[PDB]
């Protein structure tokens, strides 16, 4: 059989896994609703790396518009969630 | 009043790529209708070479 | 009637239906003639007759 | 090959459970590993170690199976004083079935292998005892 | 195995030995010539009905065309066939003769005089 | 026991054939039949069939020649593979010199059936014709009879190529 | 027989292993395919040489003749595969199951 | 013999010849010097990657014609049996069956390379 | 492909079949099979697309390896006899492999898995070509060499092929694969009888190659390929599908149609030597291939699956080419059972 069916759960997990991959963040201060720009403190530039490191770990290209929107990780997870069209 | 006959869910039993499918062929595809797969874009890469200056 | 030639026509192909009917006749005089010897042969050679 | 089936079948019925247990654990041994060999080369088990894992899994199973029945199958053959008699080979493969079925943890199919285990040795004695030919030799 | 591949004095492809002209022909009666007819009819029947026209009229040339045929090859099949029947029964009572210690003719003995066992059916 | 010759030459085609059999890469391969084939023009030489090796020596270097070409243009990658870069081909070039060794010694000290028959050795000297006669090469005569009694052969193979011609052109028609 | 024999008969079984067990590349099976039609040939000729039977001196020819047949073929195959997948790789002709 | 010591002696030669070319002179090698050479500037890809044949139908039609030089070769033996018309018939028939392969592959355009 | 090349590689496949039947040398033979495989090969070909490559790459490789180990075999014979002649193989180890090559070569199990690969992987006729013609060189080899055959060997793969015929058939839908496990299974009939009598084999080989041409036929002219497709040939031409019916019930062995006679022949014989469990068990592993005739049966002729709109343009036109040996193969396919004494003037 193929993969197991991805969920929001391991979605999430995934996200805040590349998340504190990043040097630039400190483990501790992040949260799923932290913001990149303010609680972050991190600049525009930052986050195109970040939506990158999202882009190799899912499998998929996230276009320019779209991606340039998503300024915490509830809104990546939301985002891959429609995209991959999975509700649980 | 009338005979049964097959529709499409009992016709579809059928339209697989194989009868009693498992786990590891419930992703095997049923052939094209013609038997012509589509085209692979296996694009062929040319060879670069420095003519010169040398 | 037809919209087109359908090239078998009201008559008959009567080049075909000559041989099949040829090789039908030829076929069965053949066969009683053959039949024919063989008893003869079989008669002789056992000396029924 | 033939040697171990003539290994085990020198021996008389109700004589010598030890040997004969033994000549039945190689013969399910060597059966095993056939299995496990085709079983390996028709579906690749994706590392060496696991390959080594299904291939020991799979002659234990077939051994300790030969093991049992030819020991309970001798046993009870010298406990009645009965050899040449059919039943004796039916203990001997329903024995054998449960042993399947306590390997692979599963009553049906232990029991379903306890019936067809055990007939299939009854026919097996009744072939012999009465001569019957698997692979008869051109006679006309 | 095969029993009548080398016999000696058989000719590779001939279908008719002349020794089988010694045999009386088939009579042009015998039922299976007239089953073999039969079966060219049922021939001319489907390709009648394979081809869309109307099945028992289309076409009576290519139907008596088919009996005569399945006829003219069945009267052959069944003169090569009764030949090596005739042959296997020659063989058969050649080597009997030719071979006396092998089959015997023992003494025969009357149901007064032999013992069967009698089973009451109770 | 005679220089060992004949038998040192079967070994070096053994060997060859092991070499080109765990396929390490094309371009190797090709390197051990040519091997092979040279070793086997030596071998059969060594009977008196001297124009049977050198043809079948100038029929591989042709076919070889051939199988470079396909294999620079149809079966390269970026780091072709040697008897010494991949545990795969390394484990299977060294099975196949253990076993050639394996029997060798086994037939060698011993005199066993292996699978067919038994061997006990003695050199291949040993079975030789002591035949005196002749102004001409046996095997000269028997290859020139191709022409007077292999009649039906001649027809058969000549179909057989002129067909082989046909069938490649069809085949690598595309379409 | 003697050890040139068995060392001949041994090249065959290993040429025939390597055909059997497939790496990667279709090539090096069709050179093992060529290296069992070499080693009938040595076995063939050193048989006729040894027993002097002068008209099968020629039957090895005919035994390459169509050795160059098969490698023909086989080429032929190859170059329509590649041409297809842009690799003579085995694992790309399966696209028909049992 | 004779041919194994000559084999011997010129592969020796060579193989000498090949140790003095790299045992006696001066060696200063560093990496640019033992890079690629492309005609002064870095080569883009690797030289192991595909390389067309435009010319492969006509390799294999190289391996159907070398067998028949090998059935051609026993030719000059064959001119000396005693019954000259029947080989002088097979010398021509194989001759001709030649002739005619190549003039099918060239009407079919077999001999044109691949553009 | 040009109609005249199509010809000549046609009869050349039948040429080789006929050197490999009527050569007396084991150097004919082989070069017989190769002429028949070199020109076998284009014919898959003949409408190139990518499964059409792959079904002939892997046909040439299993047939190739076949005639290495022939070959081999039959240089192993002629060191330990200086025999050329097709007769007893003085020699068992080259027996085994001379079998075991000639198994490779019809399809018997366990070298049974490129048959139903190469048969979807062709065309109709191509299939047709391969499940008929091609049975006849190698079977031909095994009838002459019947005596020095070892009975255990042939035994198990024939038994192998039947049991391996009728499971795989179960699985399919696909017509040509279903086809193929079909030939698989009458192959195994084929050599079960074989070291016992080779009239037999033949007996049974030509009644399956009319069966097998009629059912081929029928599918060309009705295009169908998989069971769905064969499913709307009742709204189009309903007599070509109570035909199918019909031939599928005789390819199953229900008497009183001439499938059955194979077999109950082949049975007579091997009770005629001991040989007792072998038949039984054969006949019941043939039902396996009669329950998938008749799946086939109930989804084209015994029921009407739902059809589509389209269908109405195709009633207003006729089928254009004509297969003119069509109802002579369907009734000697089904209506022959009476006349089975004339099985005498094969022997
Ligand atoms: C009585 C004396 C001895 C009798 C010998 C004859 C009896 C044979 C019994 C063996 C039965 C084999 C098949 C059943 C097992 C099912 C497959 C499996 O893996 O499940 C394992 C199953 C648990 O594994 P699992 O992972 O849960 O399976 C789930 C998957 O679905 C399962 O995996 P999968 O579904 O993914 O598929 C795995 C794969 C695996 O494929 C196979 O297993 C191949 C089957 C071949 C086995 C037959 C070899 C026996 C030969 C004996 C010769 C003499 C020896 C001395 O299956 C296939 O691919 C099928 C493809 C079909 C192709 C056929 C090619 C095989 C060649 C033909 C047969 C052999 C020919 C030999 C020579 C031929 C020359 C003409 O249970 C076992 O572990 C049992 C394994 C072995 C037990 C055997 C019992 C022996 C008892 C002997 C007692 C001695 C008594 C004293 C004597 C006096
Ligand atoms: C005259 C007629 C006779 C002619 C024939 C005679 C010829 C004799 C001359 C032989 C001379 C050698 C010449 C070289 C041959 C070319 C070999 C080659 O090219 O390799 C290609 C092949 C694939 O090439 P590749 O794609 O580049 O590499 C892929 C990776 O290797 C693998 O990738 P992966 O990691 O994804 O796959 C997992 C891994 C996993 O591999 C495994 O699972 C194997 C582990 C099995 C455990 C071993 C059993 C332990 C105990 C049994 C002992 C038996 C007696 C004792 C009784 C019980 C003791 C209590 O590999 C596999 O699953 C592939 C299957 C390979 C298994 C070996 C196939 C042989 C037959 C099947 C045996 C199955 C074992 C069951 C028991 C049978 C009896 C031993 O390579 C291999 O499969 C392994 C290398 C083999 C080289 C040495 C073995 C040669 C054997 C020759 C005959 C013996
Ligand atoms: C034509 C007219 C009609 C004919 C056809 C119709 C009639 C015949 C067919 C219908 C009946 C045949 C069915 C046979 C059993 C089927 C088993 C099954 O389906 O497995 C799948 C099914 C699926 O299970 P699973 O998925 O593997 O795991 C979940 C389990 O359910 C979870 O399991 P659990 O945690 O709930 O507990 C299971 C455990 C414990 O089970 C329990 O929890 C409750 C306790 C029940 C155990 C009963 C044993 C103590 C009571 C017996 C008292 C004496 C017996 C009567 C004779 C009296 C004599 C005067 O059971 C065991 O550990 C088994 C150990 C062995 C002890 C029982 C076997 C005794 C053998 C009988 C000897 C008879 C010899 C002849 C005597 C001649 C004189 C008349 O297994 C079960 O769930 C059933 C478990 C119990 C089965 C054993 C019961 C034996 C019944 C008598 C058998 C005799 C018929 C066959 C004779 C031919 C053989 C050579
Ligand atoms: C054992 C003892 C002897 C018995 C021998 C064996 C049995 C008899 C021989 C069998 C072969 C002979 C016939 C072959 C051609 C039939 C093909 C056909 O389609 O027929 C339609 C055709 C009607 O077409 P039409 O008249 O042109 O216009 C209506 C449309 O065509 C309207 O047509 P449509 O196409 O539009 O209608 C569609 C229909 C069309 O589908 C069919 O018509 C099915 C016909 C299939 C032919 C059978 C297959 C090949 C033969 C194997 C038989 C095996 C028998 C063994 C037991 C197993 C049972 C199967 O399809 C369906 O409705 C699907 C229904 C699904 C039911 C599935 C069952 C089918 C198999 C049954 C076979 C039973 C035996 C033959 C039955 C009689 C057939 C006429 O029937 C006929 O009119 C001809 C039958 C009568 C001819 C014989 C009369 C001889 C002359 C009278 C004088 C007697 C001389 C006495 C001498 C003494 C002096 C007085
Ligand atoms: C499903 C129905 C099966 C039908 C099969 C086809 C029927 C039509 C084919 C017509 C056959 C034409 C051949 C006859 C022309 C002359 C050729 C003749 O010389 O061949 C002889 C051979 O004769 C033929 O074999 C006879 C063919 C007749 C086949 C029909 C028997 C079918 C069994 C019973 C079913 C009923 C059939 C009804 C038909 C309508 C040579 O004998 P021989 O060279 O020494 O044997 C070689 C094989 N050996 C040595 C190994 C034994
Ligand atoms: C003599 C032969 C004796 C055979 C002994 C075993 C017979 C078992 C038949 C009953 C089926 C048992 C059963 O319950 O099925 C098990 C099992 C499948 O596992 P599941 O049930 O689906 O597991 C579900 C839990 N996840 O069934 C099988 O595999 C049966 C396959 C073996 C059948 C016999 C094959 C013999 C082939 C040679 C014939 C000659
Ligand atoms: C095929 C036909 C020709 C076959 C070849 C035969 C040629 C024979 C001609 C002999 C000429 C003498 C060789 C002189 C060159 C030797 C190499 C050389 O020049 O290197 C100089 C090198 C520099 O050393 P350093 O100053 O310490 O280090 C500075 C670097 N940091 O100096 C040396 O090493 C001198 C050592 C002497 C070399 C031995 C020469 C003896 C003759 C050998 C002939 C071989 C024939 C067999
Ligand atoms: C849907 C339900 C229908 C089920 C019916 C199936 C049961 C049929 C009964 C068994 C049929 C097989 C018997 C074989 C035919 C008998 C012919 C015969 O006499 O052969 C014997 C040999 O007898 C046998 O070999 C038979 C052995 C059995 C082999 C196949 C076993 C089939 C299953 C056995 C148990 C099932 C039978 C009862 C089932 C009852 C209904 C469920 C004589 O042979 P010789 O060797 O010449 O004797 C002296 C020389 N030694
Ligand atoms: C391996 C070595 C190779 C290195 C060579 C690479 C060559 C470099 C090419 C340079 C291209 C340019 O200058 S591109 C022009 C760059 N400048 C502008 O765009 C003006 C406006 N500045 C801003 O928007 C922010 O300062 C910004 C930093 C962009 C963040 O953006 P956000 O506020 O939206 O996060």
């Amino acid at each position: 059989s193929d993969a197991p069916p991805l969920t929001l759960e391991a979605i999430k997990d995934r996200v805040l896994y590349v998340l504190k991959l990043y040097d630039k963040i400190d483990p501790e201060k992040l949260s799923v609703n932290s913001h990149f720009m303010k609680d972050l403190g991190l600049d525009s530039l930052d986050q195109v790396e970040i939506i990158m490191a999202m882009e190799d770990e899912f499998g998929f290209e996230i276009p320019d518009i779209d991606a340039e929107k998503l300024m915490c990780p509830q809104e990546i997870v939301d985002y891959i969630a429609d995209k991959k069209d999975v509700y649980e | 009043a009338r005979q049964w006959q097959p529709d499409v869910e009992w016709a579809e039993q059928f339209g697989g790529a194989v009868m009693y499918p498992t786990k590891e062929t419930a992703h095997w595809k049923p052939p094209p209708w013609n038997d012509v797969d589509p085209p692979k874009d296996t694009l062929v890469s040319n060879l670069t070479l420095n003519f010169g200056p040398q | 009637k037809f919209y087109i030639r359908e090239p078998p026509h009201g008559s008959p192909d009567w080049l075909k239906v000559g041989l099949t009917l040829g090789t039908s006749v030829f076929l069965w005089i053949y066969l009683i003639k053959q039949h024919k010897e063989d008893v003869l042969e079989y008669k002789r050679r056992n000396g029924l007759e | 090959a033939k040697t171990l089936l003539h290994k085990y079948s020198d021996i008389p019925e109700g004589t010598e459970c030890h040997r004969k247990a033994y000549a039945s654990t190689s013969i399910g041994g060597a059966t095993g590993l056939i299995v496990s060999a085709y079983s390996i080369a028709l579906k690749p088990p994706a590392s060496f170690l696991e390959g080594v894992a299904r291939t020991g899994r799979y002659t234990f199973t077939s051994a300790a199976i030969g093991a049992i029945f030819g020991l309970t199958s001798c046993i009870s053959a010298q406990v009645r004083e009965k050899p040449d008699d059919p039943l004796n080979y039916f203990i001997g493969g329903c024995a054998g079935g449960l042993t399947l079925g306590a390997r692979t943890r599963s009553y049906g199919i232990g029991a379903a292998a306890c019936a067809y285990m055990g007939l299939t040795a009854a026919l097996v004695k009744m072939g012999q005892l009465e001569g019957w030919q698997v692979f008869a030799e051109p006679k006309v | 195995m095969t029993m009548m591949s080398g016999r000696p004095g058989r000719v590779p492809l001939q279908f008719l030995p002349n020794e089988a002209r010694s045999l009386p022909p088939p009579k042009l009666t015998d039922p299976r010539l007239v089953y073999m007819g039969f079966l060219g009819y049922c021939s001319g029947l489907i390709d009648n009905a394979i081809r869309r026209r109307p099945v028992v009229s289309a076409g009576l040339h290519r139907q008596l065309l088919y009996v005569t045929s399945f006829v003219f090859f069945g009267y052959y099949l069944l003169k090569r066939q009764d030949y090596m029947y005739a042959l296997r029964d020659h063989d058969m009572f050649a080597y009997v003769k030719s071979h006396p210690e092998d089959f015997p003719e023992k003494d025969k003995k009357t149901y007064g005089e032999i013992l069967e066992e009698f089973h009451p059916v109770r | 026991m005679t220089m060992y010759i004949a038998f040192i030459l079967s070994t070096i085609f053994v060997i060859g054939f092991v070499g080109f059999s765990s396929k390490p890469s094309p371009i190797y391969g090709g390197l051990g039949l040519i091997v092979s084939g040279g070793v086997g023009c030596g071998i059969v030489l060594n009977f008196g069939g001297s124009f049977l090796g050198l043809m079948v020596f100038l029929i591989y270097l042709g076919g070889m020649l051939v199988v470079f070409g396909y294999t620079t243009a149809m079966a390269t990658e970026m780091y072709p593979e040697v008897w010494v870069s991949n545990k795969t081909v390394f484990g299977a070039f060294v099975s196949g010199l253990m076993m050639e060794f394996c029997m060798v010694y086994y037939a060698l000290k011993e005199e066993e059936v292996e699978i067919i028959f038994k061997f006990n050795g003695l050199g291949d000297w040993v079975i030789y014709d002591t035949g005196d006669s002749g102004f001409f090469s046996e095997e000269a005569m028997g290859i020139a009879a191709l022409y007077s009694y292999g009649t039906w052969l001649v027809i058969v193979t000549g179909w057989s190529l002129l067909i082989g011609v046909v069938v490649i052109m069809e085949i690598t028609r595309g379409n | 027989m003697p050890l040139v024999y068995m060392n001949i008969i041994m090249a065959f079984a290993i040429a025939l292993a390597g055909l059997l067990m497939y790496r990667s590349h279709l090539m090096s099976s069709l050179l093992c395919l060529e290296g069992m039609m070499l080693s009938l040939f040595i076995m063939s000729t050193l048989i006729i040489l040894n027993t002097h039977f002068t008209l099968a001196n020629m039957m090895p020819i005919i035994l390459l003749v169509f050795a160059a047949c098969e490698a023909a073929l086989g080429l032929s195959l190859l170059v329509m595969v590649s041409n297809t997948y842009g690799t003579d790789y085995v694992q790309n002709l399966n696209l028909l199951q049992c | 013999m004779n041919i194994m010591l000559t084999l011997l002696t010129n592969v020796t030669l060579a193989s000498l010849l090949v140790l003095i070319a790299f045992w006696l002179p001066q060696l200063n090698a560093y990496s640019e010097k033992t890079s690629p050479y492309e005609c002064g500037f870095d080569p883009m890809g690797s030289a192991r990657l595909p390389f067309s044949m435009k010319f492969f139908l006509v390799a294999i039609t190289f391996l159907l014609f070398d067998l028949e030089i090998a059935l051609l070769l026993p030719l000059p033996w064959a001119s000396q049996t005693n019954n000259l018309k029947t080989m002088l018939t097979m010398a021509l028939f194989l001759l001709i069956l030649l002739a005619a392969s190549l003039a099918y592959e060239w009407t079919q355009k077999g001999l044109e390379w691949a553009e | 492909m040009n109609p005249i090349i199509y010809t000549t590689l046609i009869m050349t496949v039948m040429s080789g079949t006929m050197l490999v039947m009527i050569s007396s040398h084991w150097l004919l033979i082989w070069i017989g099979f190769e002429m028949n495989l070199l020109a076998m090969i284009p014919v898959l070909m003949k409408n190139f697309n990518p499964r059409a490559t792959e079904a002939a790459t892997k046909y040439f490789l299993t047939q190739a390896t076949a005639s290495m180990m022939l070959m081999m075999a039959i240089i192993i014979n002629l060191l330990y006899s200086g025999q050329w002649t097709i007769t007893k193989m003085f020699n068992p180890v080259a027996m085994t492999m001379m079998t075991m090559a000639l198994a490779m070569k019809l399809g018997l199990s366990p070298f049974h898995f490129w048959v139903p690969e190469v048969t979807q992987g062709i065309s109709l006729q191509a299939g047709l070509l391969l499940l008929t013609w091609q049975k006849l060189a190698p079977l031909s080899v095994l009838c002459q060499i019947s005596q020095s055959i070892n009975p255990n060997l042939m035994l198990t793969m024939a038994m192998l092929s039947i049991l391996i015929g009728g499971w795989g058939g179960l699985n399919q839908t696909q017509l040509r694969k279903i086809m193929a496990y079909s030939s698989i299974a009458h192959m195994g009939w084929m050599t079960a009888v074989l070291p016992y009598n080779t009239t037999m084999t033949i007996l049974n080989l030509l009644i399956y190659i009319t069966m097998t041409l009629a059912m081929f036929m029928l599918l060309i002219h009705s295009s169908a390929t998989t069971t769905l497709s064969l499913s709307h040939t009742w709204n189009k031409m309903p007599v070509i599908t109570s035909l199918m019916m019909v031939t599928l019930l005789s390819m199953g062995g229900l008497p009183p149609l001439s499938g059955f006679m194979p077999k109950w022949m082949i049975i007579q014989e091997m009770t005629k030597n001991e040989s007792i469990i072998m038949p039984t068990l054969m006949a019941m592993t043939a039902l396996l291939n009669l329950y998938f005739y008749m799946r086939l049966a109930y989804s084209s002729s015994l029921t009407m699956f739902p059809s589509t709109n389209n269908m109405k343009m195709k009633w207003q036109f006729e089928h254009t080419k004509q297969m003119k040996l069509l109802p002579t193969m369907i009734v000697l396919s089904t209506l022959v059972l009476p006349m089975t004494p004339a099985l005498s003037s094969l022997n």
